[PDB]
């Protein structure tokens, strides 16, 4: 079910300048994925689209990132991440 | 809203 | 493995785990019921024993001839003429009351199981057992049923006398009973009881207890790796598939500093916990000491500053294994977290678990039971 949002084009400046380094400080690093992926919540959170998958795809094409950064580090309760 | 935990395992790491 | 001599697989009212059962209808175990096959039949649910039961109309006590010693003790329930909500009893045993006020199907469906298993450490002295039903008087409606039960052999694997071995996080285990809630091969696959060492022990996969999308990575041994046992220890202590997969937090070392490779399990209040962590180091990368080391936190407290593997066993692939006991805060979640200790510095900043074990201890002499799972 390929993503109904185009994640190609979007500004990933949002994390790539906040969440850096050699360290990955957890909280600017959760912070920063909050403010670029909390207004597709609905998109991503819906488990038959194909979005979430090709949106950490490009969020660690355009960072460089280490493998799995924001599942393990980025938690806050058990419904998942505020974003409001 | 949230940002729920099955979209974050989509971020899970690989082999 | 361990072969014990009672084996007694007892149907109610008579595998897909190449076990034999036993119907309770002519048994010297019965000492009236109703005897009735289940109503309904889900796929997912296996004929024996689940859809044979007993009904309790009144108290009922069951009898085992058993040797000197310590039994699990395993119950199969499956909520199902009559209206399955109103089932409400207690169960209990010698001076221990192993359930009241126990509901198959508030219980069952809160967990998102169709059929639920409940298992026992007990010690018996003298060659007979005391198991009773009883449909709790206080409301009318209440009735008991039991779809079948398992005693088996034990050795007195779960008990630390040894003086000072056992204190809490902030004690004695001996003729305690037990009640195990979790059973997890962390980083491994489900064990069925068959292909337990030998005690029938069910084992569950860990990953449904981790808390967020923590993962980290699943680890197994390698191939020329050989799981040996200490000389000198059991080696039905837990399967060698335990041992040989464990969880860990990732390649990356500054990520494992920034964050709690974590379980959590819900729990009844008002008891203390038995909790039985399970280790080998199957990396190819570890085998000396200061290369993995880390903090263990039960219940957002520290059970272990420094938890080095190899210290604990000074090899590859060996197993091991160490008691705690948790007090909670006075229907509860408990908490398991691990973290990298750098202090010292070590080669790697990691973690890591084989396999887990928690068993509810009995309170004083007397209750095992807790509150029925609001859902
Ligand atoms: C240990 O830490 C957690 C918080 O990290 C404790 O608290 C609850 O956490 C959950 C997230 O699962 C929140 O939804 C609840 O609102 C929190 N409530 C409270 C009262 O904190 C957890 O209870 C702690 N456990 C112990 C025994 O200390
Ligand atoms: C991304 O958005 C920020 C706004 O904070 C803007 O300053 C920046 O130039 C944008 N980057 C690109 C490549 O468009
Ligand atoms: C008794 O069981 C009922 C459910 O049938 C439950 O609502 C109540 O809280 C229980 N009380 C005690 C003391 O166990």
């Amino acid at each position: 079910t390929t993503c109904k949002e185009d994640f190609a084009n979007k500004n990933y400046t949002i994390i790539t300048s906040r969440c850096k380094g050699p360290n990955y400080p957890a909280n600017v690093c959760c912070s920063a994925f909050k403010d670029f992926a909390c207004p597709f919540a609905e998109v991503l959170n819906d488990e038959k689209n194909d979005c979430a998958s090709t949106m950490f795809s490009y969020i660690n094409l355009y960072g460089r990132y280490p493998p799995g950064i924001f599942a393990n580090m980025c938690k806050e309760g058990k419904e998942g991440l505020d974003c409001t | 809203r949230y940002i729920s935990y099955g979209a974050l395992r989509r971020n899970t790491i690989p082999c | 493995d361990y072969s014990p001599t009672e084996k007694i697989l007892l149907n109610c009212g008579g595998d897909t785990d190449n076990r034999i059962w036993i119907s309770d209808v002519k048994s010297k175990f019965l000492s009236d019921s109703k005897t009735s096959p289940a109503l309904t039949q889900d796929p997912s649910v296996p004929e024996v024993p689940y859809m044979t039961a007993r009904v309790f109309r009144s108290p009922f006590t069951y009898t085992f001839p058993v040797a000197s010693g310590r039994k699990f003790v395993r119950l199969y329930f499956y909520p199902n003429g009559l209206n399955a909500t109103n089932s409400l009893f207690s169960v209990s045993f010698g001076p221990y009351t192993l359930l009241k006020n126990f509901s198959a199907s508030q219980t069952a469906e809160a967990l998102t199981y169709a059929f639920i298993i409940k298992e026992f450490v007990v010690n018996v002295e003298g060659g007979t057992l005391n198991m009773t039903f009883t449909p709790e008087s206080a409301p009318s409606n209440a009735y008991a049923f039991v779809n079948g039960i398992e005693v088996t052999s034990m050795p007195d694997m779960y008990s630390s006398t040894d003086g000072t071995l056992t204190m809490v996080g902030s004690t004695i285990d001996n003729s305690t009973a037990l009640e195990n809630v979790y059973r997890l091969n962390v980083g491994g696959n489900d064990i069925s009881p068959s292909a337990d060492t030998g005690l029938y022990r069910s084992w569950y996969d860990d990953q449904p207890y981790i808390f967020g999308a923590g993962l980290g990575i699943p680890e197994t041994a390698d191939p020329n790796m050989t799981i040996k046992y200490p000389t000198g220890t059991p080696t039905y202590v837990a399967p060698v598939d335990v041992y040989s997969t464990a969880r860990s937090m990732g390649p990356t070392a500054q990520i494992n500093l920034n964050y709690n490779l974590t379980w959590i399990f819900s729990i009844d209040s008002g008891f203390t916990y038995l909790v039985r962590l399970h280790f080998c180091e199957v990396s190819s990368n570890i085998t000396k000491i200061n290369q993995r080391v880390f903090t263990i936190y039960l219940n957002n407290q520290t059970a272990e500053p420094e938890a080095d593997v190899i210290a604990w066993t000074s090899s590859n692939g060996v197993p091991f294994h160490k008691d705690y006991v948790v007090n909670p805060p006075e229907q509860q979640d408990l908490w398991l977290a691990l973290h990298p200790n750098p202090v010292n510095k070590p080669e790697y900043y990691d973690s890591l678990l084989n396999g887990v074990e928690i068993f509810k201890m009995n309170t004083s002499d007397g209750n095992l039971a807790g509150t029925n799972p609001i859902p």
